[PDB]
């Protein structure tokens, strides 16, 4: 007998963290993982996700076979668990992160890592950019704007200051943390899924430029 | 360090020395400067919100970019963003070039990592490729509106010395899209100032941005406010 | 079978015995705990471990018969004798 | 035996300024000639004082006998250094209560595990006062000498050496402004692997002290003699029957109940360590053995880990923690 | 057989000391704690306290989770035992201190300890003060004393002399000790329960300031 | 039952046997006296 809701909370926090959809950065322990996987088991409507978790115990380099209706079932399960969009590459990220947790034995520190081994050929960025550009020119653009469309700055200081005071209680520093980490996580996951080299050094160089400017 | 200052009446040898700690005045100067900085940045944010609302949107931004069909308003939002950037960087020209095109990318094989949005001239005028899929996924993300982010002593001393609906998460997402367009517009500055080759070189290597913008930006960026790094390099890069 | 309990039992026995002495993996811990959740006789140790989470909490006063049952359940998992200090 | 740069380079008889004690013995350490017990001729029923004879080589640049650098809240009632030419003399005043007496770490064989707990606490905080980049060497044995009553433990003077590292990200010059331009403290290239070697070195020293505490037979692991290689020592002793990666310490004659396998450390880690520690013979040429312990490759790290496991289980054998590492 | 009177008195005195309400310091033997435990085992109304003591014999790491009826029965029992205020944090102080004593090994030398394990997350005094001020600023005053109200100094010098000779038999130093111990007790317990780190160093520096003058 | 008097008796035996032959805690002696009372 255990607190179902408490394990549910642990599962949700852990999955929101390793999904990198939540900028919130919180450490987890082996207590957390056992707790989350127990919640995943007991949840009858998450047996399929628990079985994906069980399969991750192997080398987890396999893209498991699953029919489209089973995909519907698992996406319903994840949508229910996360109560948000989210899609298949997110599931691949789930398996990668949880299983790369599994492969790690007991260690006295929480290792920090970067997503990889998600979606085959080891890719770089130059041909990626070239193929992207040629594909863009292949497709047709949708919208066109003309005229020197005036910047519609809102003159009335009343509502300007109203929205200001609306945002004034906001602790900007949290804004910075959230948005910067959002940039970082999306860039790393986009490079990992493409198999293209996520250049952390270039991200840090963007930082350096920002301090220097 | 310390500033000895003399209270002297020449009518007598009586001098009453009174040293003053420069730390308190430095902290006051600092506190005033960050308060003014937060003020200016939040005024810029509120002005951007007000001009967006003068665009007369109905949906919040996340549902705005959720739509799969109306590229008209997506393109209008993108033009508004980039024009605002060109404005508060170059107020003398508060309007972007006359003509432009828009292509709304919908898939990953067309979404480029690192710079999901981009410009590229059709050889007649610049056009923008916009990554609605990834950007929208980015928006739908949770943000840490509940946990605080952080010298201690200075912070503690300063702390002791101290109807449109918008949430802190909405402001987080607005800052997020604003900084994304910051970066995109910097790349576009590289483009329109040094050619497509140097555009690509800045896209691949952003250290070039310091060099290129030492001519223009110095004479500004909102993101320069805080100091940014990625966690744990000591045992990441190891 | 949903999950072959034999691997879980092997991992559980190996982990408990090794710690009794004093290479493994966290997935091995998952397997041991899953056997612990699947083996009604060891479900007593299941409650004991689940309580140990959060704080170390406490081990509620355990009757004589219960403690005999648990030490027998452990001895089946191993044979030499055991006691409460090994369990602690 | 003294010469001079003088053209004659005359022989200078090394006169000794003081008068060293003639009865140079110690019932606390009868074998240790350098140990001179002197129960002060005075709880005072057990008042105590003892002088240790050492070589001035263990003196530092500021005329301080190295080990003294990690004594704080010194329970010892009195303590200070003396020199009679090369020889030196550390005299420590103490006074247990009537029902309290102090006993040599040698052949202690003590079964009271909590007394061992207090001893290990004293030594561990002692070595904790060490600086991370600073490395230490001991020239007498693979442990630290200490005397102790049940109530408290008092360190003995030691063959201690203080060598400072320098981790290239505090600068090695400390001699004041004008003196530094002439000379400076000799650092070494401090690196993470050498520092972890130093941590595990303190750990092995603690382990050996504990063995001496729980043995009724002289602790051979404490030996440093050239004639005895650690390799041959492991060979003639063996690997623990309970675990082949450890040593056959389980079968030794412990003072109390044998901890058995528990006191069996991994073998090749201790060999690599013995050869790391023989560094003491030449402290100056540091790089030979600066990180020999943590030196490499995969075998090195994995056996470093199983030594970490052994020391962690040792610590938990009394609810201790590897923060010291 | 046990002398209810002696065992009762030992239990009372032990709970007084461990509750910190007894500024008086007296020797505690293993006999005394055994005496108190035996009284617990003999007193049915305090068998609840006996099982609580047993729970302290355990890992003493939980936050003993007792329903409110049990809570109030325990408060009534402890009140009838101590015979004085005793309240919940006093009970948790009992738990922590007596569990630590339990843990403690037999020792011919007395020892000294400082309370903790009372009320979840260590809070730095810095943010603690920040949040305290955040409330206090919102806490508007409810009283006021306008003007420099004249001090009601008692001109009855006969009264001054009478009360002086009344307090003259008092051994001033005894009360010095009582008051200083009480201040230390309150500050230490508040730091522990607030779960904020107690800075004994600056506590002594308060004294140091006091003597330097 | 109000106590697992097995642990209490084992602690009692260990302590008294130590004292007869010659590492425990006051926890241990109170445990011993608890068993003894139980016996």
């Amino acid at each position: 007998l255990i607190n179902m809701r408490r394990y549910r909370n642990a599962a949700r926090k852990l999955i929101h963290h390793y999904s990198l959809n939540s900028t919130s950065s919180t450490e987890y322990k082996i207590s957390d993982v056992v707790m989350t996987m127990i919640f995943l088991l007991r949840s009858e409507k998450y047996h399929s996700l628990f079985k994906l978790l069980e399969t991750t115990f192997d080398d987890y380099t396999c893209r498991p076979q699953m029919t489209q209706v089973q995909t519907d079932t698992l996406l319903d399960a994840v949508r229910s668990l996360l109560e948000m969009t989210i899609d298949l590459t997110t599931v691949d990220i789930m398996r990668s992160s949880f299983a790369r947790c599994f492969n790690s034995p007991i260690m006295r520190y929480a290792k920090i890592v970067l997503l990889q081994n998600v979606a085959d050929k080891r890719t770089t960025l130059e041909e990626l950019l070239i193929e992207r550009g040629e594909k863009i020119q292949m497709l047709q653009p949708q919208q066109y704007i003309n005229s020197g469309t005036e910047i519609p700055f809102c003159d009335d200081a009343e509502f300007l200051n109203r929205l200001l005071k609306h945002i004034d209680p906001y602790p900007l520093s949290r804004m910075y943390y959230n948005a910067a980490n959002t940039m970082f996580y999306t860039t790393m996951e986009n490079y990992a899924v493409s198999n293209c080299k996520f250049n952390i050094e270039d991200y840090n160089n963007i930082f350096k430029v920002m301090e220097n400017i | 360090n310390k500033v000895r200052t003399v209270t002297e009446i020449v009518n007598s040898d009586e001098k009453i020395q009174k040293t003053y700690e420069l730390a308190e005045f430095d902290l006051k100067n600092l506190s005033s400067l960050e308060s003014y900085e937060t003020l200016k940045i939040k005024l810029a944010l509120s002005k951007y919100m007000a001009m967006l609302s003068t665009l007369e949107m109905t949906q919040p931004l996340l549902e705005i970019f959720r739509n799969k069909a109306d590229t008209r308003q997506i393109a209008a939002v993108v033009f508004s963003t980039l024009a605002f950037i060109h404005n508060r960087f170059h107020p003398l020209v508060t309007n972007f070039t006359n003509k432009m095109e828009f292509v709304v990318t919908e898939t990953n094989d067309t979404s480029i990592p690192g710079e999901p949005i981009l410009f590229t001239e059709n050889e007649g005028v610049l056009l923008c490729s916009v990554d609605r899929p990834s950007i929208v996924k980015m928006l739908s993300r949770e943000f840490d509106t509940e946990a605080l982010v952080n010298n201690c002593n200075v912070r503690i001393a300063k702390t002791f010395g101290a109807d449109f609906s918008i949430t802190e998460v909405e402001a987080t997402q607005y800052l997020t899209l604003l900084l994304t367009v910051e970066h995109a517009y910097l790349h576009y500055y590289i483009f329109k100032n040094y050619g497509v080759f140097e555009y690509c070189k800045s896209l691949t290597d952003h250290s070039l941005f310091t060099n290129k913008l030492r001519s223009t930006m110095s004479t500004n960026l909102l993101l320069s406010k805080f100091k940014f790094t990625i966690e744990d390099f000591d045992k990441i890069n190891s | 079978e949903l999950i072959n309990m034999r691997r879980y039992r092997n991992a559980a026995r190996k982990l408990i015995h090794h710690y009794s002495l004093n290479e493994y993996k966290i997935s091995d811990v998952v397997m041991t705990m899953i056997f612990l959740l699947r083996s009604e006789k060891y479900h007593s140790l299941f409650k004991l471990l689940e309580t140990t989470f959060d704080d170390y909490t406490c081990r509620p006063q355990m009757t004589q018969v219960q403690t005999d049952t648990l030490l027998d359940a452990v001895r089946s998992l191993l044979s030499t004798t055991i006691d409460l200090t090994t369990v602690d | 035996p003294i010469k001079l740069d003088l053209c004659a380079s005359v022989k200078l008889t090394p006169f000794k300024p003081m008068r060293p004690p003639k009865p140079m013995q110690c019932w606390i350490h009868p074998r240790r000639a350098n140990c001179k017990v002197t129960r002060p001729r005075n709880d005072n029923e057990n008042d105590m004082l003892h002088m240790t004879v050492l070589n001035s080589v263990f003196l530092n640049e500021h005329a301080k006998l190295y080990y003294r650098h990690l004594l704080r809240n010194d329970q010892a009632e009195a303590r200070k250094t003396i020199l009679n030419a090369d020889s030196v003399y550390e005299c420590m005043l103490i006074r247990p209560i009537r029902t309290e007496h102090f006993r040599s770490v040698d052949e202690a064989g003590e079964h009271n595990m909590s007394v061992l707990k207090i001893i290990i606490d004293a030594v561990i905080k002692y070595i904790g006062k060490l600086a991370d980049d600073e490395y230490i060497l001991i020239a007498d044995r693979m442990y630290v000498d200490l005397i102790y009553s049940e109530f408290r433990a008092i360190i003995l003077p030691q063959s201690a050496y203080i060598i400072k590292g320098d981790y290239a990200e505090d600068v090695c010059n400390e001699l004041e402004y004008p003196w530094k331009l002439i000379t400076a403290n000799n650092c070494i290239v401090s690196t993470d692997e050498s520092r972890q070697s130093q941590y595990i070195y303190r750990t092995f020293l603690l382990y050996n002290t504990v063995l001496t505490a729980i043995l009724k037979q002289n602790n051979p692991f404490d030996v440093i003699a050239e004639n005895t290689s650690i390799s041959i020592i492991v060979r003639n002793l063996g690997s623990c029957p309970n675990n082949k990666d450890r040593v056959k310490c389980c079968d030794l004659n412990y003072g109390g109940v044998p901890p058995g396998h528990v006191m069996c450390p991994p073998r090749e880690i201790t060999k690599k360590f013995f050869h790391y520690a023989k560094w003491v013979r030449n402290p100056n040429k540091y790089k030979r053995y600066s990180e020999l312990i943590a030196r490499q490759r995969d075998v090195s790290q994995l056996h470093l880990l199983d030594w970490e496991n052994f020391m962690g289980e040792f610590s938990s054998y009394f609810g201790l923690h590897a923060h010291n590492v």
